[PDB]
């Protein structure tokens, strides 16, 4: 479509609206010019959801306990307040880990202080002092506690930081309050800020006077990598086969330990920029550690990527970068041969969170697909601003896209392949289009490095070109 | 590494010798791990007697529960409703949980809307949210009614959803007539089932409340069914087959069954049949109610019975056989129809299945959990299969269901050795199992990690699971079936018989050690 | 020993102690058994390719045949008409096994009898013994019909049918009138699918040949349906349920699903339901005949083409999508009835299903086997799914039937590393699970000993069964499923799906080893 | 029920047969007279059955191939003929054993010749010897093999002996010609004669000349026990811990070479005399070895037997059987406290094959059930002469009852309990009477000996008094 017939569709789509809703959405939907560095011309975003338009977005909590705290394996986190919040989140989201679950690894299960009425009307400070008791005597490996705050906490006035400093201090134990009430914010972002500042007031100092710890040139931390079906290890692998040595990995398969070490690395390898770029920031300015951007999406990407990550070290991080680069190109060659052919020019439209609607773009081009509509539930105006330079011109872009404009978007546009969420799935499926998870890639991956290459051009091909999809009309009509 | 023409995902690619060797250093250099024995004590510990009494002695802690929140029942009766869009007033987070709860259940699409309340709705109130809510709804979505529930938040700071849907009308927001019927429905009171009771006692009121002077009592020759929080297809469907044919008049007040089960034919339905307002608005003619869940059904019941005057029939969920024949018996009493010949012959197929399979389900220990009317019928249906129901275990159950689950038990001595515990989760169920270690498990998708510790104990301690209830997330299409009537207690008898043979396979399918036993024919 | 509260049957019982010791010194004492080395040596051996290469050399030698003989057909036939007693003329023995294998199927009485021809009608003929078993059998049984069928016995001896039943009725045995169709069914040609469609043409023959002049084809507005040897009750009902829901007028030519499935309710029915004799004598009345299982029932057609002069149309078994389809719409022109919306909607509900679960199914490799359209029907479904059927057995096939299969594997990339095996058994095919190892076996209970076989080279090496076909012998109540039309195609989706899933969940159960990929939701 | 009742039960049901048949019929049914020595005064038995009766006996094949031979471990046994025969048998009676099967052990295997026509045409031979260079290559490790004719060879006059005698010595192997077509006598019986006839031939003199076996004075042999369930294992370890030394098992879980060191035991224990009474008595005659019955069902019996085995040898076996008897008293008084209470006064009708319609009477009574009658299927008279004095006075007895005949019985004797085969199982289940299985035992077992007690018992209770029986009629009628 030309970039007027894009237009055009957007206020087609428009003219539903009650006219207050209207206004406010046209300010969210945008035809990219490649050309734009400054997003904030174009298009708006981190703004209230517009009430009774089926936001995909979710709340605070999903981004601190969902996200950021739930991954932490060796710690226990408890969902505070009634009992939906952590039922629904329990073992949703794939961020795998190394353990023994109940005894000294925790993610998977659901912790919570399961208020009732009582809790509401005379407050859960009391309820929350004896729930932790009986956490450190049926759970005496947890090496620490988080409190991640639902709804009504702050509604009722809880006072859940007193209760972490004076059972933290009873117990010598790490108690962490987080504040990621689902009234805070306007979606998943909010909680990873209060996630990453809970991280950086109550756990990251806590071996700042401590030089017990043997530091070498090449120690790095992978930051913002949830480990979704493994995708920080085969990230990991690469670093260290280049040389380098990774002291942690916040928060896939993250240990409490690792993260208090993590002041004590020479260099932070930012993947996820939307929800860790805050305590990347800080650990520059407190520790002064350096931190770098980077995307291990595909061979083009991860290989610009080791490339310069190794630059900032010396000649045998160099030396070993090449290497690596050289041990993997046929196999990421021989996936490329396999499946290229069989995607050559498929069109895709994506709709994900913070990251991955810009992050996979060079992936599905290293399979010869297109990206032709994409945009982000939740995402700021520095993520768009680094969106607009890795999508084409005329390609159609969305912030915080309702279910109305989604559909509609898709009818116009008709992509080969949709990748976003469960809520979507189902819906474009009926529509006989192709769809993949880009959230929990769809119970497959990791997606991340060489390895992960593999598994997603396999998991695109198989979908794309499923035999289902010649199927949808009966052949009597 | 991946060999290219066979590619690895995580399982197995992360065993690996290269990616082993790597986790092997993550943990010594940077995750200080406690010691692998202090680990296997650890353990160990869990699964005893003493650390059970520990378990049990919680009051404030609780570990993998087995219950969900209000509004989550609230939006399954709401989706019951012909072109009906379930909105929860309160905050966004919940209904995209909710939205997502239902998705992998029933791998279909759940339409819900939120009206968005943030911190500044958290001091003034939500009543700007339910003004532009109501009306970008009606106008984006085309619904034909809107029912309206809440999350926590709203409720924390008392919101009056019936002065905001009042002022919203008013206004002008949504025109005076289009439908708006509502309920309260917090976080931290029951649970999700009392979502569902309040929500459609809240739509039962809004279509009847103020017209029940021209109503006469039968004058429809209908029986209305409230099949309660019920995430089965094949029980909505079997209730509808077994009353049609004995040509029953009927009306299922909140069927979801066409909205959770659209074809894939090339279009998205946002909305599919439902019960209708016409439907709701003539209730009251019907000559009775019949509630097929009644332990959630207690606000609706108290409804049905004072303002219909419907005499609502005291009948058990129509689970196993004797519930069956009673739900059937009573419906031929209230409609002046005979059991018809077709569902006489199909309780004597059932009856024959359970002659053909007593042998093997003589005697089988059974841990299972679930909502209340769920679990009871569970319950009336294994000790009909000459089973024992040691653990019943129901975490949102109250004390005169467990009386009655008791009394239910006592009738039987199949009952001895069983306990219902209320208020209790996974974990003190996990206990349970460790314990008085049961032949298997019948519970939802939560119990598999259950399974998981058992193994670790040893083989010999493993309980497997039998998935029955909901959610089941990691199996396909298991939410077709059917668990109420004789259909229902065919697919469970199969199922658990099934269960028992193909445990007992593989416990003897050791060659020269165990298969002397392995037999063709069972 | 025992301990009374909890009494051990062989399994467990033998593996105590003392039991284990006795049998170690019942070994070694005197059973001068091969060294445990040397077994391992020769087990190791039978699963390499030079194994492979002198099995799949043998001419003479059958081992685990997958096929039955001609009368067991016959009988399944016989038992589908209306107050019908099968009778196979020669040696008991046979009618005992052929009893004994539909009752441990189906877990059913079945009614059948012998006229028991012993040493002297090995000499004289088995003349006395028709006449003597005819006059028995409709005075014990009171059947309406005797269908009257060969032991191989009776076929080597050269016992003349049609002459013997004559000379009965010319006696007096029993009277002229009275019904009693044949079909000379030999052991020794073909295999029970042959005996199902030599004992259909029989009757049919019985009932129309002499009567054909005053036949007007179409004149009773029916479509005749011809099941072939079916063992699933969910395929004639599916068949039936579907031609109702098009309000297509039929009759269903041999239908045992009543006499198969009676209930129990204090009384033993002999006989239920089945097709009527005035069915099959006003069956050239009919628009047209469709044969469900064509690769079975050729003499059958050639009889209803060439007396009845229906034009029987080309048609596949009704398996699968594309094959349903393909029925419904041959259906519909020949009644002229449209396809309905329900049908419509089921069908696209199946496309659903396969849209949920193709993730899980694609590039899944599979050995089957079973009869030829059983067979061929599961590979085009499963070529639909986008799995690979790798090795594809049909003990019973014919080269006539590989060709169509091997079109068919040809026409869908799924098919490229896909093999028909015809006149192999489960011997040979225990031989390609080794060598070319797939993810599942889909078959009946004998592949439970191939599954043993696999687990004991390792459990990396372990091939699951499925449990689809007959006999299913090990499982219960697994005949009262579907396998035609969609619902069939469902009902066999969820099996594959799931038994994936099961065995996924099997090899990520390892707590702290493979468990990080023990997904709550699949 | 009065002794005219039952008779007068009898002349009614024998009124719907034609008179042959009546006349025939009424021979083979009888009134008990517990004072009868010759029950040839009273019954007939082991004559052809009526055409077109629905008898439920089967063939010689079946008492040869899947009685007799079958169970023996490391021989292959090869079903000869067309497909039939050995697939209805495979794996349908559960003589248990140890072995690796395919390996060194072959009972749940089918080995067939799979007749076609052109074998029926010109003969089977040369496809015989063919078929064992088969068997020979692809089981090396097999002891031997059998021949089990089926229906056609002896009609087209093939000659397996001949291939047998030039086979054997060319591989010198032992290849046992069985010529138990089913066309040969009248039922199971004659193939159990044949089959022991066949063992006589060709197996049992093996070792007529090697010397080199070491013999001890209490040397026996079980005879006749099938290990149906695991039956002869839980028998053999009573036999040892009285200080005997089973040297061999025919024919459950049972090897060539038990069968071939059997003429060196002092003493042959028949449990099933109707099958193996033919070889016990060549034994006796050839050898010099005394053989006796014995009964292994139920305590009672169970410890009869093992005074009266032990009393054959000396005062130390004697003494050790007295031990043995003490050792397990307290285990099946348990069984009975548990049990008999519940079984009290029921009331069982059996019909069985050639041994268990007398033999587990006992066992009944034990529980203190009552046997009100029970019959044969291929019984001689000499087995009708040792049942007369096991059963009680005016019971009904029937030897190769008719379908018809079974069932009247059945409505008017009304047992609480029958035990029988498969083909009777599910028509009495749906007429409200609880069946157990007393062939295969209901997948269950075992049932000899003192742990088998118990798990008849247990079986026997959870089946009469299952709640399902309750049932059956529906609430509305
Ligand atoms: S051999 Fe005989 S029919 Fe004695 S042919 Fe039969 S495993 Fe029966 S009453 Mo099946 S003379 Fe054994 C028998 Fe008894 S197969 Fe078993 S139960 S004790
Ligand atoms: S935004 Fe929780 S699901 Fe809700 S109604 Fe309260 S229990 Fe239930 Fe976010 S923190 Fe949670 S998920 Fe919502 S409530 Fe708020
Ligand atoms: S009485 Fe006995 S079981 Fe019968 S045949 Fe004869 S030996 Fe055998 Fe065999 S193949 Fe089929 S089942 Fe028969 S018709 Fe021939
Ligand atoms: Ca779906
Ligand atoms: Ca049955």
């Amino acid at each position: 479509m030309s970039r007027e017939e894009v237009e055009s569709l957007i206020q087609e789509v428009l003219e539903v609206y009650p006219e207050k809703a209207r206004k406010d959405r046209n300010k969210h939907l945008a035809v990219n010019d490649p050309a734009v560095t400054q997003s904030k011309k174009c298009i708006i975003s981190n703004k209230k959801s517009q009430p009774g338009l089926m936001t995909i977005r979710g709340c605070a909590y999903a981004g601190s306990k969902g996200v950021v705290w739930g991954p932490i394996k060796d710690m226990i986190h408890i969902s505070h307040g009634p009992v939906g919040c952590g039922q629904y989140s329990r073992a949703g989201r794939r961020n795998y880990y190394i353990g023994t679950t109940g005894v000294n690894a925790f993610v998977t299960m659901n912790f919570t202080s399961d208020f009732q009425e009582k809790d509401i009307v005379f407050g859960g400070d009391k309820k929350l002092a004896k729930l932790i008791d009986e956490v450190e005597t049926l759970f005496p490996l947890n090496k620490g506690i988080s409190v991640q705050s639902e709804c009504p906490i702050g509604l009722i006035g809880d006072d859940i930081e007193s209760v972490s400093k004076v059972k933290g201090a009873e117990l010598s134990k790490t108690i962490v309050p987080v504040r990621c009430e689902g009234f805070r914010g306007v979606s998943q972002s909010l909680g990873h800020h209060i996630a990453n500042d809970a991280v950086r007031d109550w756990v990251l100092g806590k071996r700042d006077e401590d030089t017990t710890f043997a530091s070498t040139p090449y120690d790095v931390a992978i930051i913002g990598d949830y480990n979704i079906g493994g995708d920080a290890w085969s990230s990991r692998i690469l670093l260290e086969e280049m040389g380098l040595r990774c002291v942690a990995q916040w928060s896939g398969d993250g240990s409490i330990s690792e993260i208090e070490l993590t002041p004590k690395v020479k260099l932070n390898l930012v993947h996820c920029y939307r929800s860790m770029n805050y305590i990347s920031r800080h650990m520059e300015e407190k520790y002064g550690i350096p931190w770098m951007e980077y995307n291990f999406f595909g061979p083009t990407k991860t290989i610009e990527s080791l490339r310069a990550i190794a630059a900032k070290f010396d000649e045998s991080i160099q030396k070993k970068c090449e290497e690596v680069i050289a041990k993997y190109k046929p196999e990421w060659e021989a996936v490329v041969a396999k499946y290229r052919p069989r995607l050559e020019g498929k069109r895709v439209m994506l709709y994900i969170g913070g990251l991955r609607p810009r992050h996979v773009i060079g992936a599905y081009e290293d399979l010869g697909m297109e990206v032709v509509g994409t945009g982000y539930e939740f995402a700021h105006n520095d993520d768009y601003d680094r969106t607009m330079k890795e999508m084409g011109d005329s390609t159609l872009l969305y912030d915080d896209v309702t279910g109305y404009e989604f559909e509609e978007f898709v009818k116009r546009i008709k992509p080969d392949l949709i990748g976003s969420g469960i809520k979507e799935k189902f819906i474009f499926q009926k529509m006989g289009i192709p769809f993949r998870e880009m959230h929990s890639w769809d119970y497959s991956g990791p997606y991340h490095g060489f390895d992960g290459f593999a598994i997603f051009a396999r998991d695109m091909d198989m979908t794309l070109n499923n035999p289902c999809w010649k199927k949808l009309q009966a052949p009597w009509e | 590494s991946q060999q290219v023409d066979k590619i690895k995902a995580s399982y197995p690619l992360f065993l690996d010798q290269d990616y082993k060797d790597m986790l092997a250093k993550k943990r010594d250099g940077f995750e200080e791990k406690y010691p692998q024995d202090k680990i296997d004590e650890v353990f160990q510990w869990t699964t005893t007697k003493e650390y059970q009494e520990l378990n049990f002695q919680r009051e404030a802690l609780t570990v993998n529960p087995a219950k969900a929140c209000q509004p989550l029942g609230a939006v399954l009766c709401a989706l019951g409703f012909e072109k009906t869009m379930p909105y929860v007033h309160g905050s966004q987070g919940c209904v995209a949980y909710f939205r997502s709860y239902f998705n992998r259940h029933f791998r279909e699409p759940v339409s819900c809307v939120s009206d968005s309340m943030t911190e500044d709705a958290a001091v003034f109130g939500g009543q700007q949210n339910m003004k532009d809510g109501l009306q970008n709804c009606k106008a984006t979505y085309k619904p034909d009614m809107i029912a309206v529930s809440t999350t926590c938040m709203a409720e924390v700071i008392g919101d009056d959803l019936n002065a905001f849907i009042n002022n919203s009308k008013k206004e002008g927001f949504i025109p005076d007539e289009f439908p708006v019927p509502f309920a309260h429905t917090p976080s931290f009171v029951g649970s999700h089932v009392t979502g569902w009771d309040n929500m459609f006692e809240g739509i039962a009121r809004y279509f009847t409340l103020k017209s029940m002077d021209d109503k006469v009592v039968g004058s429809n020759k209908k029986i209305n069914i409230v099949p309660g929080f019920e995430t089965y297809l094949g029980n909505f469907r079997v209730i509808k087959r077994m009353l049609s044919e004995m040509g029953v008049g009927y009306s299922l007040l909140s069927d979801p069954e066409e909205v959770l089960d659209t074809p894939a034919d090339g279009q998205f339905r946002m909305y599919a049949g439902g019960t209708t307002q016409e439907e709701m608005k003539d209730a009251p003619n019907a000559l009775n109610t019949v509630l097929l869940q009644p332990w959630h059904l207690e606000k609706t019941k108290k409804f049905v019975e004072g303002t219909w005057k419907h005499e609502v029939p005291k009948l058990n969920i129509p689970m196993g056989l004797d519930w069956t024949d009673e739900f059937l018996m009573k419906v031929s009493e209230i409609s002046g129809q005979p059991i018809p010949a077709s569902l006489t012959k199909e309780r004597g197929r059932l009856v024959d299945m359970m002659t053909d399979s007593h042998t093997w389900l003589h005697g089988k220990r059974f841990a299972l959990w679930g909502d209340p009317d769920f679990v009871m019928g569970l319950v009336k249906f294994l000790l009909e299969l000459g089973c024992e129901p040691v653990h019943i275990l129901c975490h949102n159950g109250n004390e005169r269901w467990k009386k009655a689950v008791d009394a239910i038990l006592a009738a039987s001595p199949y009952g001895k050795n069983a306990t219902v515990y209320i208020g209790k989760d996974l974990w003190h169920l996990r206990s349970l199992v460790f314990t008085d270690k049961p032949d298997f498990m019948i519970g939802n998708s939560y119990g598999k990690f259950i399974q998981r510790d058992t193994l670790h104990k040893g083989k010999e301690f493993e309980v497997p699971l039998i998935r029955i209830g909901f959610p089941i997330f990691d199996r396909h299409h298991l939410h077709r079936s059917t668990t109420l009537g004789y259909e229902g207690a065919m697919q469970i008898l199969t199922t658990l018989v099934n269960s028992i043979l193909e445990r007992l396979d593989e416990e003897t399918r050791g060659m020269q050690a165990t298969d002397y036993n392995h037999d063709l024919v069972r």
